[PDB]
């Protein structure tokens, strides 16, 4: 049938598309004590899970596509699913938007895993304190709130602080000139929408979207001072659906700004 | 009845009879009480048991009545329940009024007497102190709002709130020391109460609000209380925003307080409001967010029930109806839980319940429609359905939604810490939710992890106790050493992060895997910095730890010893069980969970001197209705089930349980089916609820466990309500085990000494194999390297290591009994035991493999051993055996070698002994000496079955029992063949089951051990039910819920192998003790030796070819194993190959050598190739596989027996036929198509009449249907596509042969008891009339597999025992014995008549299978024929035999330039009629 | 049969479900804060066709939320004012309007934090006794 012909293509398409492999990162007793490496080495662990399931799942259906192999039942409901275009259930692991197809899935997972290749291939070659200076996509992560929580215990335990003392400090500055403090930890892929901030201050605009160049996460002292009535609170969702609530950041608005307008507008910071 | 005092109303037709009748009997009322009123357990009276005088909590606590009121004077129930209720709840209003004069003296005062307060509390209810601290505050702020209605003045809620101050000072004062529990529960409600009286008017102070109409006040929850009021009813009026509710005013009793988190004072005003509004609310959110707690906590500060029904995927109606009427009538509040997981039918009914019960409530703002009665609902009734993410369509309009999405753990961790008396509360809970963030988040996910809310109160609980512990210490030190006591000079002092670290330590170290505590402890360090606690060990505990190993010869250590995780394990246990009522030992089998908890148990007995029993039940095994009660449909009596009644036996407290510490232990797997009632008793009520509507407190020494070996299907709900101890499998080692398994050997003797001396030698020789890194060590990882029939698990194969050496101990004691002179010596003892040993771990470690693994484990073991081994250039080991003097020899000596009488050639009985036979018997004795069952897993045929009943029968005081396993098999199956074969008396020990007759050993032998399907939940009932006796020697009986010891019963078992279909594998739980032997497809030289035994028997009644006997034996072997090897499986489902061919085809040959007296050797050749070609190549599909089979046939033909004439033995039309001459004998086939083409034309003048073509594949398939309908046990699978004449051809023969056809007339409600009563009427039709029976069967009457089970097993052994049973066997036994008088047989035994039956049925019974093309073991029992499709030539002749009358002649027809030829033998030059065949 | 979009549409729907003896009661002012509340129900209403944007999700601001604050007015204002015919707009009880509808009605299907807190702003902005003057903005730059 045509149909399966097609399926053929496509598979072969995306098994060019996709990487080939992900490697584990080497465990080590003082590695095993950074946070940082412990939260990296369960993302590869679970991305290269993903990757060699995706990757003999495309193997077996182009098996099937030739005419060597016969359809089991999860070949059967796996195939079914491609044709009527729709994701897979045993594909997605992680927070998916809803309505995303298979071909945008292929593509995201594609750069899920060249990015995690790149973070293995930087801990490899150096080690935790390499590690630290990752600049992450969240949106690229599988859990980005566990990497939020990753970066607050590195900074309690570099510091000898209890986590419940700590607070978080945005600052959005160009990738190129940026200051890697050694409680901050580069963020990239942020949007932010409805507003445009510069100079980490925000502004309203009518632009659907604003490309955040590098958000700095900042973990400093709890100072106990009320938030001046100029600041807002910015969810930061995982995608455009808004149905995941990551964390809060908190900006400073230009002058003559009201927050309620800010508010009323939808104004949010997006991963994807 | 009813209508009047309505409250009474909420019992069911149950309870209102037993009210009736027992009416003057007010001492069997109590459960009534305890089932409608709040915190009532019993009312109390005086020794007349005439007048109430009070009434008492489930607790303890009681309240009095200022004027009780007398039974005597008012006889009718309902007056007197009516008078008993008004003035519960005008003294309860009484109480409240003084309370709240009491509290008002103790408010508006700067400091406050910790002895009146205590006092006062003591005085009164836990319930009625926080009411009355609830009233004096929202009084005293009133009056203050009211001081300051003025504006911009001086501020007396300063004044109120330093009061408030104070008084939780004195609080948190008063709860650091030792207090009662129930004091301790209301210093504790008081507390949280005060802290949230505090918040609040903090939160008034910073809005400066400054009028007492202002919203901000009058959004917080007000109790306004009159006592001037004439009503006690509208004494006490709670008002919160514009909404006015009046006080229930019930007896709540005491329960846990609900902390006031912000999104729980939401909910309150939510929940206020649409009450107000006459429709209740629906708190949906996700899992473990109190919403139920939200729901109980405003239900209790009004003074109602709440009813949380569970709605789990098994749920009720009548009792749900009743419990809803019953609720409607009385007005207490009803609550759902997890409404969404519902059925849709069953959501769909509830959904118009509700609706109808809501539409009422509307209209009331009174009688409703409900199960065809009218209610009376009161109009302070509310309803309330929690959600899970929405509300059904006919529900969205008429209830209020709520987003109960978190809750505020951080507060609700800081006010419970502020209610244990902790100090700098708010740093220890805004370190401590984070935490379990953390450890809910960073750590590894497992299934029996928990770090919900739940969990988080269990700790705080325990930091509580912990603390109230090290200060009772301090104190105790500070008395010994010195005489300076403060309470508050050791508080200031206390660390208490440390505290906290030990109780999070100690609740959750015990729960966390292997790699996850250093995961754990870095999470601390990261929260708690610098701070670290030390375990404190405990050196008594220790100490008699280590006294109950030796006497229990378990091995003992500390740290980092041998035993020493397995020794903190049990510590671990220790602790769960002091901050636990609910334990969980979840671990892989083989870790020791049950041996840990008994020792601890052991242990602590010796230890506190309170003696400990256990009571182990598997829920798995007992059904549910069973386990937990009976309530009967229509009588409504009541029978208490397993767990309940030992329950109730704890609570009557007969010879004193209660001072006993009783642990109830649920070893056996959990599922979400039955755990859901006891989820009402893990949780902090504590409280055995029964579907008669009792309840039974749960008591403080009663603990329960679930040793599980598994999480995976248990819900999360089960999870977080119980403490979980984690066993992983190294904390067994095995040098542990072996350390275990050489005490018992040294300690104990196996008969119940001369043979403890040879224990002692043994155990002596083989220590240095035993220890670390010793040979049995390395051969036991080696093995688990290698592929097993059946999953492999290292206790299972030492168990059956150790049981086999007892046997090698054994047989030296029978050595040195049968040579008194000469006892054994120690050198040859050695080497004896040396050799032993190895031949054990040969047979032991890979005896449930194929021959090549166990080669292979035999290089390997030859390699890494220094014992002697045999120098057989290739036979390996295992073929081998070691004699009782310690050498050497192979087992073909001990194979003899058996002549098997003609008349017995191939048949059931007979068994000739082979090497595998041999082997097999030797082991199989060795494990039954010992009693532990075994399986026997091997291959479809193999002789599995007959070897184990030959060497059943072979031991004399063993009798056998054979049950046949289906795939719906129920413990009910075990237990009515225990009925029927054993018995029940009485002991001093207790009630024991053991078989009928003396001195006789059952074993219970499983055909297919198997086959049962598992349930949804992974778990087969008969195995674990068989499991249980096996492990524990016995089970419960279930009609009166007694431990049944069994004496004289052991089980046995059979099977295929799990990968085959229809299989499925056993329990590990359960192969633990079962050692599996795998009995492959005997080899060449084992099928030789046998099937050269029956040619011997078989050929001597012609004596001229006696000589011929071995070349014609190897030539069948021959041929047969290119057969096997060539037609796997692979290429078709049902090209499968066992001994059951090669012994179908020596009966043939017997079956059509009988006739014949005498018999050139080129007719048996021919005779022999007719078999061969019935037997392995109809079977076949493709032509080129048949001709490859007569090529190979020709070849062995010629190679075997080379002085023969090809032509004259060989002839190609290798055709034979009893329907010409007498005997069975070759025809030419031309003879054989007239012959029957007269029988069809007789068939069709006498049975249903229908043209029928003669083809040539016809005339082959109906002699092969005629040769087997000939043959004793012939057994047809014809396959073939529909039409193709499978059933016609089967009707034919049958009719022509004179055995009377049969079919089954199959409908949509053919179920199986219809199956099984025609089996039956045929297998009497059969047997007891010596009438043969063609049961024709086709794949569209098969219903269910069990049909399958039942026709597999009937064509396996001859007959099936299940279908003839009691009356039914009476009625066969009538006709059998009948039967054999008319034909000439006098047989009087039961055993006899049967025996003749199944020898008439096997005789004379023919099944014929028809499927369109499949379980591989129904194939071997048939002779597989391949119908498939008519050919072309078939076609052909169809065509021109049927279209012979009409007249297509035309000569006018000239043929083509090229024709068609599809026709493979069309003549040179068609004319017309072949032509339009063509 | 769907209804038709609209801030203007949804608000004739409104008051032509409302009947006309409720509206016009003894306080004068009860007619003008039913205005307002059925503004703000259209707004919220229209702001739910922008799911992504205007919300979070999806929520279920049905017109028995309208009758459930239509019956809030109706006792505070009751309650507030006995048989007046006129009453200050100061007198009149705002801050249990803007609890009631931000935390039980239109507040109880909203779980999301920042819904809520977008509830409260709009709240905040519309019922206030500032709404009463003439110069009242019901929206700020339009067009
Ligand atoms: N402390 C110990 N030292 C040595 N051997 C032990 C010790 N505890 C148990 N054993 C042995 O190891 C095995 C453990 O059996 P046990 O029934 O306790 O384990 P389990 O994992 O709880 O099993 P199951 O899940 O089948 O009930 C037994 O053979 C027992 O004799
Ligand atoms: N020692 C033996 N004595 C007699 N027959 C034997 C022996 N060993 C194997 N056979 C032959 O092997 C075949 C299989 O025997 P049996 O019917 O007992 O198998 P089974 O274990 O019941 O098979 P299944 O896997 O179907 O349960 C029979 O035809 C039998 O003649
Ligand atoms: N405000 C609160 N005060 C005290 N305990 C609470 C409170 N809210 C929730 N809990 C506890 O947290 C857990 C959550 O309640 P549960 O009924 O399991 O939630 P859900 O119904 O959402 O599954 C329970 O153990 C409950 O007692
Ligand atoms: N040898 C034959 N010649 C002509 N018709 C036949 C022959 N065998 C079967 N039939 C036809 O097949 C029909 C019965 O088919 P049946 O044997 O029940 O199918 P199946 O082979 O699936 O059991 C009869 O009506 C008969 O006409
Ligand atoms: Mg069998």
């Amino acid at each position: 049938p045509a149909w399966m012909r097609t399926l053929h293509t496509t598979a072969s398409n995306w098994l060019h598309l996709i990487p080939q492999t992900l490697s584990h990162l080497k465990r080590t007793v003082e590695n095993i004590k950074d946070p940082l490496f412990r939260f990296f080495e369960r993302e590869v662990k679970m991305g290269a899970k993903l990757l060699q399931d995706v990757r003999q799942d495309l193997a077996d259906v182009v098996q099937v596509c030739e005419g060597k192999k016969k359809q089991t039942n999860y070949l059967r409901t796996l195939i079914n699913e491609l044709v009527k275009g729709i994701l897979p259930r045993s594909w997605s692991h992680y927070t998916v938007p809803a309505g995303m197809t298979v071909i945008q899935w292929v593509s995201d997972f594609s750069e899920r895993i060249k990015q995690l290749q790149n973070i293995s291939l930087a801990a490899a070659s150096g080690g935790a304190k390499e590690l630290k200076n990752i600049h992450v996509c969240l949106g690229g992560l599988f859990v980005p709130e566990a990497y939020i929580t990753a970066t607050r215990q590195y900074v309690a335990q570099a510091n000898s602080w209890s986590l419940e003392e700590l607070c978080l400090e945005v600052n959005v500055t160009t990738s190129q000139g940026a200051t890697l403090d050694a409680c901050s930890f580069g963020v990239t892929g942020l949007k932010l929408q409805g507003a445009t901030c510069n100079n980490n201050k925000l502004s309203l605009s009518n632009a659907i979207s604003t490309a955040l160049p590098l958000t700095q996460l900042r973990w400093v002292k709890q100072t106990n001072t009320e938030k001046k009535a100029s600041v807002v609170t910015l969810p930061v969702y995982l995608n455009f659906t808004r149905a995941d609530l990551i964390f809060t950041v908190d900006f400073e608005i230009a002058t003559k700004e009201d927050p309620r307008s800010f508010y009323e507008r939808g104004v949010a910071v997006l991963c994807t | 009845e009813r209508s009047s005092f309505p409250r009474f109303y909420f019992v069911g037709d149950e309870d209102l009879l037993e009210i009736i009748g027992n009416s003057k009997n007010v001492a069997k009322l109590q459960k009534h009480f305890k089932k409608m009123f709040a915190g009532v357990s019993s009312i109390i009276l005086n020794e007349d048991n005439s007048v109430v005088l009070g009434i008492s909590s489930r607790e303890g606590e009681e309240v009095m009545f200022k004027t009780p009121v007398s039974i005597t004077e008012h006889p009718k129930i309902n007056e007197w329940l009516t008078l008993v209720e008004k003035e519960m709840r005008v003294t309860l209003a009484k109480l409240l009024a003084e309370s709240v004069t009491e509290v008002e003296i103790f408010g508006k005062a700067t400091s406050i007497d910790p002895n009146t307060y205590i006092t006062w509390i003591d005085k009164y209810q836990a319930q009625l102190v926080v009411l009355s601290a609830q009233i004096a505050w929202s009084e005293n702020v009133e009056t203050a709002l009211s001081s300051m209605g003025g504006g911009g003045d001086a501020a007396p809620l300063h004044s109120v709130l330093s009061n408030v101050e104070v008084t939780l000072n004195v609080l948190a004062d008063s709860v650091l020391m030792e207090q009662p529990p129930l004091r301790r529960r209301k210093l504790e409600h008081l507390i949280t109460e005060l802290v949230h009286q505090r918040d609040v008017t903090r939160s008034l102070i910073k809005s400066k609000i400054d009028n007492a109409k202002s919203f901000e006040w009058l959004s917080q929850m007000r109790f306004y209380f009159d006592p001037k009021q004439t009503d006690v009813l509208q004494q006490l009026s709670i008002q919160m925003a514009n909404a006015k509710f009046n006080y229930g005013f019930e007896y709540l009793g005491v329960q846990d307080k609900l902390v006031q988190t912000p999104l729980t004072d939401r909910c309150y005003l939510t929940m206020t409001q649409a009450l107000e509004a006459r429709l209740g609310g629906s708190p949906f959110g996700p899992a473990g967010t109190g919403k139920t707690e939200s729901v109980k906590a405003l239900g209790h500060q009004l003074g109602r029930f709440v009813l949380v029904f569970n709605c789990d995927e098994t749920f009720d109606f009548q009792a749900m109806g009743r419990i809803f009427v019953g609720l409607c009538q009385v007005g207490a509040w009803g609550c759902f839980d997890e409404f969404n997981r519902l059925e849709e039918r069953m959501l769909s009914a509830v959904s118009q319940q509700v609706q109808c019960i809501q539409e009422a409530l509307r209209e009331h703002s009174i009688t409703c429609e409900l199960l065809n009665k009218q209610v009376k609902v009161s109009p302070d009734m509310a309803i309330f359905i929690t959600m899970n993410p929405n509300l059904p369509d006919n529900l969205k309009k008429l209830f209020r939604s709520l987003a109960m999405t978190k809750p505020d753990r951080q507060l609700i961790a800081q006010v419970m810490l502020y209610s244990q008396g902790f100090r700098t509360a708010e740093v220890l809970a805004n370190k401590i939710v984070p935490f379990f963030k953390l450890c809910d988040e960073q750590l590894s996910s497992q299934s029996h992890y928990d770090f919900g809310l739940r969990a988080l109160k269990s700790v705080l609980v325990s930091a509580g106790n912990v603390k109230r512990e090290r200060i009772q210490k301090i104190k105790r030190e500070k008395e010994e050493r010195g005489e300076a006591v403060d309470e508050g000079e050791i508080a200031e002092n206390l660390p208490e992060q440390e505290i906290l670290i030990q109780s999070v330590c100690e609740t959750m170290v015990p729960k966390l895997v292997a790699e996850d505590i250093p995961l754990l402890f870095s999470l601390l360090s990261d929260v708690f910095p610098g701070v670290q606690y030390h375990r404190g060990e405990m050196t008594a505990l220790r100490e008699e730890l280590k006294k109950v190993c030796q006497e229990m010869y378990l091995t003992y250590g500390d740290g980092e010893e041998v035993g020493g995780m397995w020794v903190e394990k049990v510590l671990q246990l220790y602790q769960i069980t002091q901050i636990n009522h609910g334990l969980m030992m979840v671990g892989p089998s083989g870790s020791g969970k049950s041996m840990a908890w008994r020792v601890l148990l052991k242990a602590l007995e010796r230890l506190e001197g309170v003696e400990g029993v256990a009571h182990i039940i598997d829920p798995k095994a007992i059904s549910k209705d069973h386990l937990y009660g009976t309530l009967d449909p229509n009588t409504r009596e009541w029978t208490d089930g397993l767990f309940t009644h030992v329950l109730r036996k704890i609570i009557d407290s007969v010879r004193g349980e209660l001072q006993k510490r009783q642990w109830i232990v649920f070893d056996g797997d959990v599922d979400p089916e039955w755990v859901e009632n006891l989820n009402s008793v893990l949780d902090d009520n504590k409280l055995l609820t029964l579907p008669n509507g009792e309840r039974l407190s749960l008591p403080p020494n009663v603990r329960i466990m679930f040793e599980v070996q598994d999480l995976k299907y248990a819900t999360l709900a089960t999870v977080s309500r119980c403490g979980m101890v984690w066993f992983s499998e190294d904390v067994l080692s095995t040098d542990m085990i072996f350390n275990n398994f050489l005490a018992r050997l040294r300690s104990i003797p196996l008969d119940e000494s001369p043979m403890l001396q040879i224990q002692r030698d043994a155990a002596t020789i083989m220590q240095p194999y035993f220890t670390s890194n010793g040979l049995v060590t390395k051969a036991l990882e080696h093995a688990f390297q290698l592929e097993h029939i059946m999953d492999l698990t290292r206790l299972r194969c030492l168990g059956s290591l150790f049981s086999m050496l007892h046997q090698a101990c054994r047989n030296v004691a029978q050595y040195n009994a049968n040579h008194p002179d000469f006892p054994m010596q120690i050198e040859q003892l050695e080497r004896y035991i040396q050799r032993y040993l190895v031949y054990a771990i040969l047979w032991s470690l890979s005896g449930d493999s194929r021959l090549k693994m166990r080669a292979e484990l035999g290089e390997y073991i030859r390699r890494i051993t220094t014992v002697p081994l045999p120098t057989a250039p290739n036979i390996p080991i295992i073929d081998y055996e070691v004699s009782i003097s310690g050498e050497w020899s192979p087992w073909q000596a001990k194979v003899p070698q058996i002549e098997v009488e003609t008349h017995k050639v191939a048949a059931p009985d007979v068994v000739v002994p082979t090497l595998d036979t041999v082997r097999h018997e030797a082991l199989l004795y060795t494990w039954l000496a010992e009693h532990k069952p075994l399986v026997l897993c091997g291959p479809p045929g193999s002789g599995k079955t007959m070897t184990l009943f030959s060497a059943l029968r072979a031991l004399p005081d063993m009798e056998v029992v054979g049950l046949n396993f289906s795939s719906a098999t129920t413990p009910e199956l075990l237990l009515k063949t225990f009925d029927h074969y054993c018995e029940y008396r009485r002991t001093p020990n207790g009630v024991v089951l053991a078989p009928v007759q003396l001195g006789k050993w059952l074993v219970l032998f499983c055909d297919e051990i198997n086959l049962p399907d598992m349930d949804k939940y992974g778990t087969q009932r008969v195995i674990s039910f068989i499991r249980q006796m096996v492990e524990h020697g016995g089970f419960y009986r279930t009609s009166d819920q007694t431990w049944v010891k069994l004496e004289r019963i052991q089980f046995v078992g059979a099977c295929n192998p799990p990968t085959d279909p229809g299989r499925k594998p056993l329990s590990h739980r359960f192969l633990r003790h079962v050692p599996v032997v795998y009995v492959d497809y005997p080899g060449p030289a084992s099928l030789t030796q046998i099937y050269g035994t029956f040619n011997r028997a078989m050929l001597r009644l012609i004596p001229s070819l006696r000589t011929y006997a071995e070349p014609l034996t190897a030539a069948m072997v021959e041929f047969y194993t290119m057969s096997q090897e060539r037609f796997t499986q692979d290429t078709q489902p049902h090209y499968i190959y066992s001994p059951r061919e090669m012994t179908r085809w020596v009966r043939g040959i017997f079956e059509a050598l009988r006739p014949l007296e005498t018999l050139p050797v080129e007719g048996l050749i021919r005779i022999w190739a007719h078999e061969a070609l019935r037997l392995f190549q109809d079977r076949l599909v493709e032509d080129e596989e048949r001709r490859w089979t007569d090529e190979n046939i020709d070849t062995v033909a010629l190679k075997h027996f080379p002085n023969i004439d090809r032509e004259k033995a060989m002839s190609r039309p290798i055709l034979y036929s009893n329907w010409l001459s007498k005997d069975y004998i070759p025809v030419d086939q031309e003879e054989l198509r007239d012959y029957v083409k007269a029988r069809l034309k007789v068939f069709y003048e006498e049975e249903l009449d229908v043209p029928l073509v003669l083809f040539n594949e016809v005339l082959d398939h109906v002699l092969r249907i005629d040769r087997i309908f000939r043959q004793p046990q012939g057994h047809l699978l014809l396959i073939g596509v529909s039409g193709a004449g499978k059933t016609t051809l089967s009707r034919f023969v049958a009719w022509m042969n004179g055995l009377s056809v049969y079919q089954i007339k199959v409908h949509r409600k053919y179920t199986g008891e219809d199956f099984d009563e025609d089996l039956r009427t045929v297998l009497r039709r059969s047997g007891c009339k010596n009438e043969k029976i063609a049961f024709i069967m086709d794949e569209s009457n098969v219903l269910d597999s069990g049909f399958l089970e039942r026709m597999n097993t009937l064509l396996a052994n001859g007959e099936v025992p299940g279908l003839f049973e009691g009356d039914e066997y009476a009625t066969l036994m009538t006709q059998c014995k009948e039967g054999a008088q008319k034909e000439g047989l006098m047989l009087d035994s039961h055993e006899e008549l049967y025996k003749w039956f199944t020898s008439q049925v096997i005789r004379n019974l023919h099944v014929v299978f028809t499927m369109n093309p499949t379980s591989p073991a129904l194939f071997n029992r048939c002779v597989l024929n391949w119908f498939g499709d008519w050919s072309t030539e078939a076609l052909y002749q169809v065509g021109k035999e049927f279209t012979s009358k009409m007249d297509l002649e035309k000569p006018n027809y000239i043929v083509p330039d090229y024709m068609p030829v599809v026709y493979d033998k069309l003549p040179q030059p068609p004319s017309h009629r072949e032509a339009i065949v063509n | 049969f769907e209804p038709p979009p609209g801030v203007k549409a949804n608000m004739l729907r409104t008051f032509s479900s409302i009947p006309v003896s409720r509206i016009c009661k003894s306080p004068n002012e009860r007619a003008r804060l039913y205005f307002l509340l059925a503004w703000f129900h259209a707004i919220i209403q229209e702001r739910l066709r922008y799911a992504p944007l205007g919300w979070s999700k999806k929520y279920e601001f049905g017109e028995s939320d309208l009758r459930s604050a239509c019956d809030t007015v109706d006792t505070w204002l009751d309650d507030t004012a006995k048989g007046r015919q006129n009453i200050s707009p100061d007198k009149i009880p705002w801050s249990a309007l803007k609890t009631l509808m931000a935390q039980s009605i239109y507040g109880g299907r909203v779980d999301n934090e920042f819904d809520q807190r977008l509830l409260n702003t709009f709240l905040e902005r519309l019922f206030t006794t500032r709404s009463f003057d003439s110069e009242f903005k019901l929206a700020c730059k339009v067009d």
